[PDB]
């Protein structure tokens, strides 16, 4: 079987005596999705409502009654992801063996199929970069960047 | 000529102009009116 540990029930209170803005021990089942992405585990949308979750604010609460047979169950998924997929993946867009990649074809992939990004996300994605024109990016440093996080060594 | 910018968004537009009719100012033919700007100024315009 599966149960949490001392270290893990910690990280879980945590986060959820957090997410009481209320004063009353609850979570909505909107908030159900980043709450799950700061305890780390990385989910869709998908499976955020497949455990009782909204689009919409102001419908179901949760207590942590109900939130930790959430979270014990969420954690069984192991389909995560790696760099490595991501490198194979992002090196379709090649037509000439460089591996650069130009900013608009950048910007629209990120938009277009998925769960998707807006416009503004895309505007924040660029603002690391600076004084490269007309106009490339490369897959490399991107994709490490994305997954070494907001602060790897430096961090603005 | 409409101009678009580096990323997405408008730039500008340049428009050239071929003829106009400057001729038709002295008597039209039939039925038709004179340019726009004409009638315009003299309904919409105030007593001042």
């Amino acid at each position: 079987m599966a149960d949490l540990k001392a270290a893990e029930v910690e990280k879980a209170r945590e986060h959820f005596e957090i997410y009481d803005w209320e004063g009353e021990g609850k979570i909505d089942a909107r908030d159900l999705g980043d709450l799950l992405r700061s305890l780390d585990c990385k989910p869709t949308l998908a499976m955020v409502k497949k455990n009782g979750g909204s689009d919409k604010r102001g419908e179901k609460k949760l207590t942590l009654e109900e939130f930790l047979p959430i979270f014990s169950q969420i954690k069984k998924e192991k389909e995560v992801g790696t760099l490595e997929d991501f490198m194979e993946g992002l090196k379709v867009y090649d037509k000439a063996e460089n591996g650069t990649m130009l900013a608009a074809e950048l910007a629209h992939v990120l938009l277009s199929l998925g769960e998707r990004l807006t416009d503004i996300e895309c505007e924040e994605i660029m603002r690391v970069c600076d004084e490269d024109d007309d106009g490339f990016l490369k897959y490399e440093p991107f994709v490490k960047t994305i997954i070494a996080g907001p602060f790897p060594d430096e961090g603005k | 000529r409409i101009h678009f910018g580096p990323m997405g968004k408008l730039a500008g537009a340049d428009i050239e102009t071929y003829l106009l009719e400057k001729a038709r100012v002295i008597s039209q033919q039939t039925l038709e009116r004179s340019y726009h700007i004409f009638y315009q100024l003299m309904s919409g315009g105030i007593e001042n």
